[PDB]
């Protein structure tokens, strides 16, 4: 019973870890591109702004 | 023909073995080599009980190096006797079990116990009538301590009706690898009282202080230890290696010195103390040999009671002043004997010494002081334990906090059982 414990007990540390390693690089992934998903997203209302400036430049005649 | 199995497991285990092994075969006439060269053969009539017969009908020992690291083995072995010990008796793994009792009885050394035992059958089929076994091994490391009481668990298994009989190092503070050594010994001494007949409880606090106070070595080494403890391992088995009176075997030792079962760990003592040109008279042998001073377990026989007793001396000297001198020690004393087991000092004679010594006298005590060793060690445990500290180095091999509180209980109960015959 005891050996099979120090295996069963480094098995559920190895295990974890690399649960927990990869939990956190998942959701490290996410929120860096929802970042960058939210950057250029901000960067596009100013194109999108960039032209009713210079359509409404246009609409004078 | 009563042969002895000898295993030595562990660093201490196999360096205080390998003395042992030189000490006793220069007593025996045997080289390095394994080849006899002595005049009597009085060296030659117990000689199978230690020893095989071989090639041209040299000696091997009838010993089984244990180890889980190679160091101390490969130490022995090019060193002096080390040729004497048969090679395929080397078992060894390579890990080490970390000062680790845990590691010892439960991963490390249960990975290798198999290949012990392998050992201990082929050295015990070849025994026309085995009688016992003898392991020598310290308590407060991993490998003689965990993996020794183990191959006992073992031992005891496949050989249930032969004497199981260990001398064991404790700890002490004074002479310490690492902070765990309580922890080891109290396991160990959990398992020493079930599963052996008899234990001499080898101090290292003891030797220590022989060699200081004593031998007057102002910083005594390891050797210097084992230096008193293969003359008292010399001592302690003349008779089983010489012939006499006393027809000596494990079982009639452990019939008479163990009146209850759990009670069986011997306070070993000698004289005289060696590191000397006049022999001692017979009347300071058994001066000193019962004198604290002499004892090799660091607990005072004044501060309990003998149950039994059982001394030897060497050399040629008067058989009736021996006698005399024993019947004397008794009556200055008879305070420190117990009324209800009559005659329990007993006392045999070798006419053959030790090496460079005229005359010597070894002392076997069952007393109920030893408690105070247990006392000892339980102190420190619990110091420990109470805070738990030093337990994840356990707890990372599958221990569970609970083993280790039945480990206290079972050295406390033996410590109240010691107490209750010392008040009889
Ligand atoms: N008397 C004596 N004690 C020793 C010797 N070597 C180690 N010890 C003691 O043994 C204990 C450590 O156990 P050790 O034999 O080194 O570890 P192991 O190899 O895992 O069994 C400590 O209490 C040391 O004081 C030795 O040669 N002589
Ligand atoms: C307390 O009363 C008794 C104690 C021992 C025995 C006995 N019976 N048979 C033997 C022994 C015996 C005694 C030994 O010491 C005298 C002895 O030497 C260490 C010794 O050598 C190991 C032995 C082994 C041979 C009998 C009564
Ligand atoms: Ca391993
Ligand atoms: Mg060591």
């Amino acid at each position: 019973e005891v050996i099979q414990k120090a295996i069963e007990e480094n098995n559920n540390f190895i295990k974890m870890a690399k649960e927990k390693l990869a939990q956190k690089m998942e959701s490290n992934k996410e929120n860096r591109e929802a970042h960058l998903a939210a950057m250029l997203e901000r960067l596009q209302e100013k194109d999108k702004h960039a032209e009713e400036v210079r359509k409404n430049k246009e609409l004078k005649e | 023909m009563r042969e002895i199995v000898h295993i030595q497991a562990g660093q201490c285990g196999n360096q205080i073995g390998a003395k042992f092994w030189e000490v006793i075969s220069d007593e025996h006439g045997i080289d390095p080599t394994g080849s006899y060269h002595g005049d009597s053969d009085l060296q030659l009539e117990r000689i199978n009980v230690y020893y095989n017969e071989a090639t041209g009908n040299k000696y091997v020992p009838r010993a089984i190096l244990v180890d889980l690291e190679p160091g101390t083995m490969d130490s022995v072995r090019s060193g002096p006797f080390g040729q004497i010990f048969r090679p395929d008796n080397f078992v060894f793994g390579q890990s080490g079990a970390g000062n680790n009792w845990a590691k010892g009885h439960y991963t490390e050394g249960a990975e290798l116990v198999d290949s012990v035992l392998d050992v201990v059958r082929k050295e015990s089929e070849s025994c026309d009538c085995l009688q016992g076994f003898q392991l020598t091994h310290s308590l407060g490391g991993g490998t003689g301590s965990g993996m020794g009481t183990l191959l006992i668990s073992k031992i005891r298994e496949e050989y249930p009706d032969r004497i199981m009989n260990t001398f064991s190092v404790m700890p002490s503070p004074k002479v310490s690898d690492t902070v765990v050594e309580p922890y080891n010994a109290t396991l160990s001494v959990h398992q020493l009282v079930e599963n052996t007949d008899e234990t001499y409880c080898i101090d290292n606090e003891a030797l220590y202080d022989i060699c200081f106070r004593t031998l007057k070595l102002t910083t005594p080494t390891y050797g210097d230890l084992n230096h008193l403890v293969s003359a008292t391992m010399s001592g302690v088995t003349t008779c089983l290696r010489f012939p006499g009176q006393l027809n000596a075997d494990l079982r009639k030792l452990a019939v008479n010195m163990v009146p209850f079962p759990r009670l069986h760990f011997f306070m070993p003592g000698f004289a005289p103390l060696t590191s000397q040109y006049r022999a001692l008279t017979v009347p300071e042998l058994t001066q000193q040999m019962f004198d604290s001073k002499n004892m090799m377990a660091a607990c005072d026989p004044r501060h309990g009671r003998y149950l039994t007793v059982a001394a030897i001396f060497r050399g040629r000297m008067s058989m009736k002043e021996v006698d005399e001198q024993m019947l004397n020690v008794q009556n200055k004393n008879s305070s420190y004997f117990v009324e209800w087991i009559p005659n329990n000092v007993k006392t045999a004679v070798c006419d053959i010494p030790p090496r460079g010594l005229k005359m010597s006298a070894t002392f076997i005590g069952n007393s109920t002081a030893i408690q105070e060793l247990f006392k000892r060690i339980s102190e420190q445990f619990t110091a420990m334990f109470r805070r738990k500290a030093f337990l994840h180095w356990y707890t990372g091999e599958g221990m569970d906090e609970m083993e280790f509180t039945e480990a206290e209980s079972n050295m406390n109960d033996l410590v109240s059982e010691y107490q209750q015959y010392q008040d009889a």
